[PDB]
RNA sequence: ACAGAG
DNA sequence: TCCAGCTCCACTTAA
DNA sequence: TTAAGTGGAGCTGGATGCTCTGT
């Protein structure tokens, strides 16, 4: 939340993010604003590329693709703000090897 | 086209396979491409590539071009894949006015795509045995003679021939041949001394080599085009009226094109001559209907000469926009009542017209008459004008004038045919999928009937054939064969209709 | 009567386990992955054959723990069809005989396929042969499972996946047959 | 609007005196220039049937059975010819005369109507795998049981 | 080198931003934020993630600084153990049946 | 309650009969008022129907029908002569045919 | 037994491929139809109704009422769809301009595109080729159009082929019947004599005949749009496994789901325009039946394009003086662009926790790399510590402390377990017992913590640098002056912020990189800006 | 929506 | 409050 | 004489710094 009256916390705002990719630092700017906001995970369909839920894609009705993907949760937001507006987002999930 | 590559994507399924239709949509959907890529954009091998290429090249399905740098592309022809479903229709219009030999030469044409003079002669003689019985074989000079009078009439004409290299480019050899159309010898046959008997199936150097026969699908659609016209003449004026209409006709067979607005012009001296004698008629009683059916405001014939007596020439493309007129509005009562055909008929008169108009001159009142215009605004059967009397186009300050356009309304009324009879062939392959429990069952009984039927076949096997479960089966095997006959039926009546709008689509374009 | 089959998998070998080798940790660790289960179209693994190739062992950001990716070989029973066997009864039932294979144990000899004289019981469930000379219809199918020798016909892979959101039928099928002169139990032949 | 309960039937009131005018015509097969005109009825002649028929109380006035008239056109079912008034026993225009004949449409029904997808309601949300689809139709299950 | 390394000078407005970087949320992170995810919608236009822009959206560790390189684990591993050898199917007691 | 658009623009002028309330979604097979017109019967239009019956059966075993190769086949035993699926291979005219389609 | 799956699933986002759907996937996507206009029963139970908007089928904003599709909390629960269909076609207000763009290149009456067949060869040659760019692809389709709109009649139908322009808010206009002062052609002449029967009862058809032409609007356009062959599909720069052309006018709308539109703003403004969307399905199905007038009817279907564009763009241009709307409300759009935004507001830059702000004082008896963190401050932040074989002693000692002496920890966590015991309760002499190997003990921040520390406006990379902490007992973040130089701090009660990172490896990150003794130099010019200053150099 | 602070 | 794209309209060359 | 390609002029749509602290 914003601010002290509501027990806020601190904005890494958009300058900020600019500094710390000057030092390459790459780990603090993914524990920043990724772990330590908004982590997340989302059930992925990766044969329709759309998403779903608790390993089950309603849109091909099947069990066989569904994939678990570490997302920050205003990219969840955004990923169903823009379905909304017929943008779809769709994903192609490879191994994270 | 999404609703052409959906059907075509059954027609090449069920007569051809499933490692075709893929090489077969994707030349429809994509365009012209040489042979490396469609390997590459498919996923099938090189070889099941070729495999796939000359079965199409064999049936006149898909071209090739030689382009820049050597290459041949493959390109796809979408208008044949769909004349596949009029199949049916081409082996019984040629058995009206053909022998069953001429209705067996059309079959072996339409089922090999390209045959020689020598092997279907052959081929048309042996199968003919199984008609006939009790010592006749059947020799192949009534078959070429069935044959030779349809090269005389164009049903079956030659394939674009290959070039003499002898002639033209001697040296290295191309990569492709480049084949050209020889308009003088399409119907000149060659001639054959050659006779034989058809076998009987007892199961216990070629002088036209390269001269293919296709079947001539132009002619049967110039030969669909009278009947369309002749019978439209037979409801409305009289049978006498039709057959002169069918004479007429009959003589512009081959001294017009397919594509004409209008026809050479007969003068009608040569008319009554030309009308069989069963017809007693008289050159007054001749010049009556003449001047009738030109009193005719749908111009189904026209008079357009004054020297020779009587000249009178019949319409084309005028003839079909009365016909897909009907066509259109034959759809409208169907769909939407008697009342609301009303409307359409009216709109389609009086060119412009607007709400109380149509309320006054169709007696038809408010509330009902605006729920059937508003429902053919939505289904695209009838638009607005909207005339502005300011450019902001504000509609409180406009007058919106209802319009009934035929050609919109046409290509429109065609994509519903088209995804129409895709929804019956996939209703047909259901119910045919889902009992092939029961299929299989009904053939191993009948298996056991069909194999040892002669040879060591004893009386005590016909008893265990109805003995197994598929005894109350059998109430859902008629169940399956009364479905099975009422959508292949409609399949078939479906196109009808489609080329009564596919030619008023096709006369209609200028192709410049 | 066994296959191998060739299969590739990305480890994950945790950090308190770099005192040890680690061709060593990884085949601890794909056994308590794959022993007793039944792979979809590949059948029942018992245990690793054999490691083939080992490639290189990264270490993701956010973990500390090593993955590889490993080429290996499985064992599996996974018997061809037509194949001639030997195992124990289970038991009896009205839908057909229960054969023990051991380890496995679901083995169907449907009544279609059992010997022709005797098809069906005198509404019980232990089956029998009738014989003319000796033993008229009263040479049982015991529950307590002496051998017999049976002749695979049928194998069937139903996909035991979930059918529906998160908050028991036997994946690995066969059907045997015993009609053919010499299979059955082993006294009889 | 008059009435819908009154035009109804003159639908089929006046449609039939054109039929029976063109059916007499048909049973006369003398001369078919002289057929055609046989077929022909005069709009002074159609209007003095129908009051005669005893119909209504209200008098059917002659401009308005010249405009109901049109409805049997408007649905494809009789014809008009506007000829000179050289002659005639009432000529109600000066200098022309109407003619009206009873013919048949053009074509029989298509096969579009034949199939139940040229009839349906909801034909564009039908697909292949969704929710409405063929191969669980209402539409062609009845269709294919009677 | 930046502004001239597309043969014309390009500024750093949004019209030389919109030319010089490819990836489509780094164009839609910056100016004209509906324009570009309707124009990416019209095209089909698929976007890697490879841009430092879009991996702090999408939450993965950008490629720059300490995320050029990977990290390989010294464990005691010998790659290509020894094999066991099959004593039933060898090449040399099975020459097929058919000819 | 009052929206953010003026209700008058739309219509309404009395301020009363405003349409009532889906409570309940449409079927999904709205019934029809008229019905398929029933088919066309005769000796011409059934032999039609027959003919196209007998090309299905037909056009499937000729050779022009590419079916796909089968693969995956598990071990090799003497019966595979007896499960040999024999039928004789059509070949074009090559003088016809590109150069780049041999097999 | 059991057949074996795969347990976990991790894998990593290659490529975004956006997109359209057609409107019937969206069917395939959503769970109910919604049909219903109200948002609450009008009773004393404040239940939702059951087949309108706020329907939780579609999922929960509240802790009270769970949801119906899956039967989860809002902590828990992905979200789900819904779809409305429309009684007449509308224009999607944000590719309007591409269906215009379609327009100006196919014809208008057989649905072709308007090229010859050479250059059909020229442009899929071009496409052919690998690595294609967007860049490549956006210069394409302006060269494709300019080709295009230079000729016209067609190719292939030989119909005329007027300009395409917009004419107004959301109308297209069609020019097919121009004339000129010249002779007369023979298809404009029959349409300038066709209006025989209008000009019989209406008068003012007579000046007005002239300005008529080809009025295009979504029932037309969508009809064209399904007859463009798939082989000219890409000649119109659509990757056609991404979306169609008839994509480009909704017919059916996706709602979203209710943790998009939470339940108290009390409602959220995108619900009320799905209200007043769903609304006028019912005011055009109403007046098709009653009768009213096509001058009704069009501005009705008027307000739908307008309550659609509205709903995805609230800020249009060209809106009417009787269609304006009365107050300001939020589109999609709105809550996407702007500082406010999705992009700048909450996903470039976010809240973050475990972070501090405090008025500055100056110290130089620490030195120039360790800061001095009150201990009200150093007893809220804490770093997670995992107990192994090195630090079991210490943190053993660290919980027994307990919440409230600061050498203490505030909470606990098993093992494989993701529940955490607040340490203020228990005896913590039994739980500190019973720390087993891969614990965490969130101990408070002690000495030798690396710490951020910034100042607020950062103008250049030096403005947040990493300290080594200690704990002092007053109330104020405290430095070295040395160090006021690149914060350009001046302690005249100014604010800086402190933030504790929670990883080893963002420690390791923040210690090397970004430490006070590796930043003494500026990148800039490589002069040195920890020095000395004021007092230290008098 | 306004006022502050650096 | 300031500034790039888009579209409309006269103004020569060329036949 | 006029078809056409390209200049100049007007219209349109986009953008305008970072945080906390209170009412
Ligand atoms: S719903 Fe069924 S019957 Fe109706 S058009 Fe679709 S497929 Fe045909
Ligand atoms: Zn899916
Ligand atoms: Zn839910
Ligand atoms: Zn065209």
């Amino acid at each position: 939340t914003e601010g002290r009256s509501r027990d806020g916390g601190l904005r890494l705002g958009e300058m900020e993010r600019d500094c710390l990719i000057g030092y390459g630092a790459s780990m603090l700017l993914l524990e920043r604003l990724m772990i330590s906001s908004d982590a997340f995970e989302v059930d992925v369909c990766g044969q329709c590329g759309l998403l779903g839920y608790s390993g089950w894609c309603h849109y091909c009705k099947s069990s066989c693709h569904v994939s678990s993907l570490r997302i920050p949760y205003a990219c969840k937001l955004l990923f169903q703000e823009l379905q909304s507006m017929n943008i779809i987002p769709r994903l192609k999930l490879s191994k994270y090897n | 086209t999404q609703a052409e590559i959906k059907l075509c994507s059954l027609l090449l399924q069920e007569h051809f396979g499933e490692i075709v239709e893929k090489i077969g949509v994707h030349l429809i959907r994509t365009g012209s491409q040489p042979l490396r890529v469609i390997a590459h954009d498919t996923g099938t091998s090189l070889d099941q590539v070729k495999k796939a290429l000359c079965v199409l090249v064999q049936h006149n399905l898909v071209s090739y071009q030689v382009h820049k740098r050597g290459v041949v592309e493959y390109e796809a022809q979408c208008s044949r894949v769909l004349r596949m479903l009029r199949y049916p229709r081409y082996i019984y219009t040629t058995k009206t006015l053909y022998s069953d030999t001429g209705e067996l030469i059309v079959e072996e044409l339409l089922l090999n795509g390209k045959l020689t003079m020598s092997a279907v002669v052959k081929k048309v003689a042996d199968r003919l045995t199984e008609t006939m019985e009790d010592g006749k074989t059947m020799d192949y000079a009534e078959v070429s003679n069935t044959f030779v009078r349809l090269a005389d009439t164009h049903f079956v004409q030659r394939c674009p021939s290959v070039p003499t290299t002898e002639n033209s480019d001697p040296g290295p050899p191309p990569p492709a041949p480049t084949l050209v159309i020889n308009e003088k010898d399409m119907y000149l046959v060659p001639k054959l001394s050659l006779i034989g008997k058809g076998k009987r199936r007892r199961s216990s150097p070629i002088p036209d080599d390269g001269i293919y026969w296709q079947a001539n699908l132009d002619r049967f659609h110039q030969h669909f085009r009278d009947q369309a016209i002749v019978s439209a003449v037979a409801n409305r004026m009289d049978q006498t009226s039709s057959e002169i209409v069918r004479t007429m006709l009959r003589m512009s067979e081959i001294t017009t094109s397919s594509s004409a607005p209008f026809t050479q012009p007969l003068s009608s001296n040569e008319i009554f001559r030309s009308l069989p004698v069963g017809y007693n008629i008289s050159k007054q009683v001749l010049d009556q209907y003449l001047t009738l059916l030109a009193d005719d405001p749908l111009e189904f014939v026209g008079k357009s000469g004054d020297s020779g007596g009587g000249m009178y020439v019949i319409n084309l493309h005028k003839a079909l926009a009365s016909l897909a007129t009907a066509t259109l509005e034959s759809v409208v009562q169907e769909r939407f009542g008697s009342r609301c055909a009303r409307i359409f008929r009216l709109v389609l008169q009086k060119k412009h017209i607007e709400q109380k108009q149509v309320e006054d001159f169709a007696m038809i009142p408010a509330k009902e008459a605006k729920d059937m215009l508003y429902k053919m605004l939505s289904e695209n059967f009838m638009s607005l004008q909207e005339i502005p009397k300011t450019p902001d186009h504000a509609p409180s300050r406009t007058f919106y004038l209802y319009t009934v356009n035929i050609l919109s309304a046409a290509r429109m009324l065609l994509h519903r045919c088209y995804k129409s009879i895709a929804n019956l062939i996939e209703r047909r392959q259901f119910e045919t999928k889902e009992n092939k429990r029961l299929l299989e069952k009904s053939q191993r009984v009948e298996a056991i009937i069909a194999s040892m039927q002669a040879t060591g076949a004893e009386e005590a096997q016909l008893q265990e054939i109805e003995e197994m479960i598929t005894a109350p089966e059998r109430q859902q095997l008629e169940t399956l064969k009364r479905n099975v006959n009422k959508l292949d039926a409609s399949e078939i009546q479906v196109d009808e209709t489609i080329f009564l709008l596919e030619s008023y689509i096709e006369c209609t374009m200028k192709r410049q | 009567m066994f296959v191998l089959v060739e299969m590739v998998d990305t480890v994950r070998i945790p950090p308190w386990q770099f005192e040890r080798k680690l061709n060593d940790s990884i085949a601890e660790e794909l056994n308590k992955k794959l022993a007793n289960k039944v792979v979809y179209n590949v059948g029942l693994c018992i245990c690793l054959f054999d490691i083939t190739k080992l490639e290189d062992a990264y270490v993701f950001p956010g973990d500390g723990a090593s993955h590889t990716k490993v080429h290996f070989r499985c064992v599996v029973f996974h018997p061809f069809l037509d194949e001639i066997l030997i195992g124990k009864i289970k038991g009896c039932s009205p839908e057909g005989v229960h054969v023990s294979l051991g380890f496995f144990d679901d083995i169907l000899i449907p009544p279609e396929s059992l010997q022709q004289p005797a098809k069906f019981d005198e509404a019980e469930q232990v089956w029998v042969w009738e014989y003319e000379t000796e033993e008229g219809a009263h040479d049982l199918y015991m529950d307590t499972g002496e051998e017999i020798r049976f002749r695979v016909v049928d194998e069937s892979f139903v996909d035991t996946s979930p059918t529906g959101p998160s908050s028991k039928e036997a994946p690995y099928t066969l059907v045997g047959s015993i009609s053919e002169p010499g299979l059955g139990l082993l006294s009889w032949w | 609007d008059f009435e819908s309960e009154f035009v109804e039937v003159l639908n089929q009131q006046c449609f039939k005196f054109l039929q029976s005018k063109a059916e007499t015509a048909r049973e006369s097969k003398q001369n078919p220039m002289i057929q055609r005109n046989s077929s022909f009825a005069s709009s002074h002649e159609v209007w003095k049937y129908i009051c005669e028929l005893g119909i209504s109380k209200v008098e059917l006035s002659m401009e308005d059975i010249e405009t109901i008239l049109n409805t049997l056109i408007y649905d494809g079912k009789v014809e008009m010819t506007i000829i000179a008034a050289k002659e005639g026993t009432v000529g109600s225009v000066d200098g022309h005369m109407k003619l009206y004949r009873a013919v048949n449409p053009i074509i029989p029904p298509t096969g579009l109507v034949r199939a139940p997808c040229g009839l349906c309601p909801v034909f564009d949300d039908c697909h292949e795998g969704g929710e409405i689809s063929p191969s669980n139709c209402i539409y062609m299950t009845e269709w294919l049981e009677f | 080198d930046l502004m001239t390394y597309k043969g014309e000078v390009l500024g750093i407005t949004r019209f030389g931003l919109a030319k010089m970087k490819e990836s489509v949320l780094m164009l839609a992170s910056f100016e004209k934020t509906a324009d570009h995810l309707f124009d990416a919608a019209y095209f089909g236009q698929k976007d890697s993630v490879c841009g430092v822009s879009e991996c702090i959206i999408m939450g993965i560790p950008m490629n720059i600084g300490t995320g050029l390189f990977k990290l390989l684990h010294k464990a005691d591993r010998d790659p290509n153990p020894p094999k066991r050898p099959l004593i039933f199917d060898t090449n040399e007691f099975h020459i097929p049946l058919v000819t | 309650a009052a929206y953010t658009f003026n209700i008058e623009a739309v219509g309404f002028s009395k301020g009363e009969k405003l349409p009532d309330v889906v409570l309940k979604p449409p079927p999904l097979f709205p019934d029809t008022d008229y019905k398929p017109v029933p088919l066309k019967t005769g000796e011409g239009e059934e032999y039609m129907l027959a003919l196209k019956q007998e090309l299905r059966e037909t056009m499937k075993r000729m050779p022009y029908f590419i079916e796909t190769p089968e693969e995956r086949q598990d071990i090799e035993r003497y019966s595979k002569r007896y499960m040999k699926v024999y039928k004789e291979e059509w070949i074009p005219d090559w003088r016809r045919l590109p150069r780049e389609m041999m097999p | 037994k059991e057949q074996f799956r795969e347990t976990d699933v991790a894998k990593k986002i290659s490529h975004i491929c956006f997109g359209m759907k057609s409107p019937e996937e969206m069917r395939q996507q959503a769970h109910i139809q919604v049909v219903s206009k109200n948002l609450y029963s009008q009773d004393n139970q404040h239940a939702p109704l059951l087949y309108g908007v706020l329907d939780h089928r579609m999922g929960t904003s509240e802790k009270d009422r769970p949801c119906e599709t899956c039967g989860k909390n809002l902590a828990d629960c992905l979200g789900h769809y819904g779809y409305i269909d429309l009684e007449l076609p509308c224009f999607h207000v944000g590719y309007f301009r591409a269906v215009i763009g379609i327009l100006q290149m196919i014809c208008k009456t057989c649905c072709h595109i308007m090229l010859s067949q050479e250059e059909k060869k020229q442009f899929l040659d071009y496409l052919k080729r690998p690595g294609l760019t967007y860049l490549q692809k956006r210069g394409l389709k302006k060269k494709i159009s300019d080709k295009c709109r230079k000729k016209n009649i067609c190719h292939h139908c030989g119909a005329f082929n007027g300009t395409v322009k917009k004419c107004g808010l959301l109308k297209i206009i069609h020019e097919k019947y121009k004339t000129n002062k010249k002779v007369v052609d023979p298809i404009v002449s029959n349409f300038l004599q066709s209006f025989e029967t209008a000009i019989e009862h209406n008068k003012e058809v007579e000046p007005l005949l002239g300005r008529a032409q080809e009025n295009l609007n979504p029932l037309v356009v969508l009809n064209l749009f399904k007859r463009i062959p798939a082989e000219d599909v890409p000649l119109l720069l659509m990757n056609p496994e991404a979306g169609k052309p008839s994509d480009l006018i909704l017919t059916r709308l996706l709602v979203p789901p209710l943790c998009i539109r939470p339940s108290v703003v009390n409602e959220d403004d995108l619900t009320m325009k799905l209200t007043e969307i769903i609304f006028l399905n019912d005011v055009i199905k109403k007046h098709r039946i009653s009768g009213a007038k096509t001058q009704m009817i069009m501005e009705d279907w008027d307000f739908l394009q307008l309550q659609c564009a509205l709903y995805i763009n609230s800020e249009l241009s060209g809106i009417p003086l009787n269609m304006a709307p009365k107050k300001w409300t939020r589109g999609f759009v709105q809550r996407l662009k702007g500082k406010q935004g999705r992009f700048r507001g909450n996903l470039s830059g976010k809240r973050v926790d475990f972070s501090g702000r405090t008025v500055i004082s100056p110290d130089p008896n620490l030195r120039i790399d360790e800061v001095a963190v009150p201990v009200h401050v150093a007893k809220i932040l804490t770093f997670p510590e995992k107990v192994n074989k090195a630090n079991i002693n210490f943190l053993r000692k660290l919980v027994q402390n307990g919440p409230e002496v600061h050498p203490g920890a505030n909470f606990i966590q098993q093992r494989h377990t993701q529940m955490k015991r607040f340490l203020k309760y228990g005896n913590r002499e039994k739980m500190a017992q019973e720390l087993k190997y891969g614990d965490i003990v969130e101990r408070h921040l002690i000495d030798g913590d690396v710490v951020l520390f910034n100042r607020q406006p950062s103008l250049h990379k030096l403005s947040i640098m990493a300290h080594l902490a200690r704990v002092k007992p007053h109330r104020t973040f405290r430095f070295n002056e040395c160090v006021c130089t690149p914060y350009n701090a001046d302690f005249d009660g100014d604010e800086m912020n402190l933030h504790l990172p929670q990883t080893e490896e963002a420690k390791a990150e923040a210690l090397v990189l970004m430490g006070t003794k590796a930043n003494l130099v500026t990148p800039r010019n490589g002069e040195p800006l920890i020095a000395a200053i004021q007092d230290f150099l008098t």
